[PDB]
């Protein structure tokens, strides 16, 4: 059933149905993407077109609010504050500093 | 942070559920449940190594 | 509420009790309640501190 899912975004989704009232049915997108407008056909990709072609009702997911996505779907107000940042290895070496006295 | 943007629960264009979740996400936030759920899943083995 | 002026361009935070009455946009800044307290003194470590 819809019991094998966990996490932040699934613990949040039972909180929205408790306040509003519905029994949600989680359905993964089969395209495996989130959404992007191709420059060749003017069409879309995963979670965005599932909401454009009305094959969904919500998209409760890590779906960031960008300029080009809300011109087709309507978001809610944010539930988490991010920003783009850089991941890199922690430096595992020590500086020589051979005097240090 | 290079920029700043956030996670929106997507709805199709014209859904009446947009405002009913917009008010609802504010309701979990003013009570403190969005900080409870973040500090339960983004918690874990905090890196000891630095000390 | 009583349609006297259209926009509300001001530090008007998005809270629960205001959203049920007026319609905000999405944010242009990000807040957070925090404490404004005094910085402590200086110790001025003297030249004859030994
Ligand atoms: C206080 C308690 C002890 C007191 C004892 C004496 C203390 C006062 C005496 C001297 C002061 C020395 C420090 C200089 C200034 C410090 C900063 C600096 O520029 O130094 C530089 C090094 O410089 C050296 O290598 C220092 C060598 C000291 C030799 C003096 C011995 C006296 C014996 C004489 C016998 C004559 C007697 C016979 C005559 C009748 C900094 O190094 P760096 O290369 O720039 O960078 C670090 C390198 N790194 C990048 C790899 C990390
Ligand atoms: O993408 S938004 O809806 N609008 C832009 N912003 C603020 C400008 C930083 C923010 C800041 C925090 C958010 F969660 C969302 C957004």
């Amino acid at each position: 059933g819809n019991d094998r899912f966990e996490g932040y975004c699934i613990d949040l989704l039972r909180e929205l149905s408790t306040i509003l009232g519905f029994t949600y049915e989680i359905r993964l997108v089969e395209d495996g993407k989130y959404g992007a407008q191709d420059d060749v056909n003017g069409q879309w990709n995963g979670m965005v077109r599932e909401l454009i072609d009305h094959k969904a009702d919500l998209a409760v997911a890590p779906l960031a609010i960008t300029y080009v996505r809300e011109k087709v779907i309507d978001f809610s107000k944010p539930f988490m504050t991010l920003g783009i940042s850089i991941l890199y290895r922690k430096p595992n070496g020590t500086n020589p500093g051979v005097f240090s006295f | 942070l290079i920029d700043s943007k956030g996670y929106g629960v997507g709805t199709p264009m014209g859904s009446p559920y947009r405002d009913k979740i917009t008010i609802a996400i504010l309701q979990l936030q003013e009570e403190g449940k969005l900080h409870m759920m973040k500090e339960k899943w983004w918690r874990g083995n905090g890196c000891p190594e630095e000390e």
